[PDB]
């Protein structure tokens, strides 16, 4: 199903 | 006449990270870690509050906040570990050390401490796959000490 997280921000 | 209603996480973190503190406020720091487990909303609220404090331009505020994070990772268990090991939190640390975001005006002391803590968790808690990914990315992108 679905992540309870968000994509990683790239430095 | 001591108050029965639990002190809020906001009241606690403001005392643990107060720029006026002459030294680390271990009672407030330990109290904050001890209290964030008390409900379901606790650990995600705690990480949101810590992320804001860590982004402070006031170095001593951010350094205290990082000391809270370090301490809670030791004293707390799974729900807190799970919240810290999400990109929802990790991204906020990334934004502090990256030149794309806040990195150009963050104190070197704060940036170095973030790298130390991330590295420490890669060895101490190798199950946390997103902490490992974030740290691997920071190295790939050339975020280093000093």
């Amino acid at each position: 199903g679905f992540s309870d997280d968000v994509p990683m921000v790239i430095a | 006449e001591p108050a029965m209603e639990p002190e809020t996480l906001e009241a606690r973190i403001n005392r643990a990270t107060n720029p006026l503190n002459k030294e680390l406020d271990w009672a407030s720091i330990n109290g904050f870690c001890e209290q964030l487990n008390e409900d379901f909303e606790g650990p995600p609220l705690a990480t949101r509050l810590l992320a804001h404090k860590i982004q402070s331009p006031q170095e001593w505020e951010a350094i205290q906040a990082l000391t809270v994070l370090e301490t809670c990772m030791k004293s707390c268990g799974k729900r807190f570990h799970d919240e810290v090991g999400k990109f929802r939190f990790l991204n906020e640390l990334i934004k502090v050390v990256s030149p794309k975001y806040l990195g150009s005006r963050t104190s070197e002391k704060v940036k170095n401490k973030i790298l130390e803590l991330l590295y420490s968790w890669t060895v101490g808690l190798p199950e946390e796959v997103k902490i490992a990914e974030a740290y691997q990315m920071l190295k790939k992108q050339g975020i280093v000490k000093s």
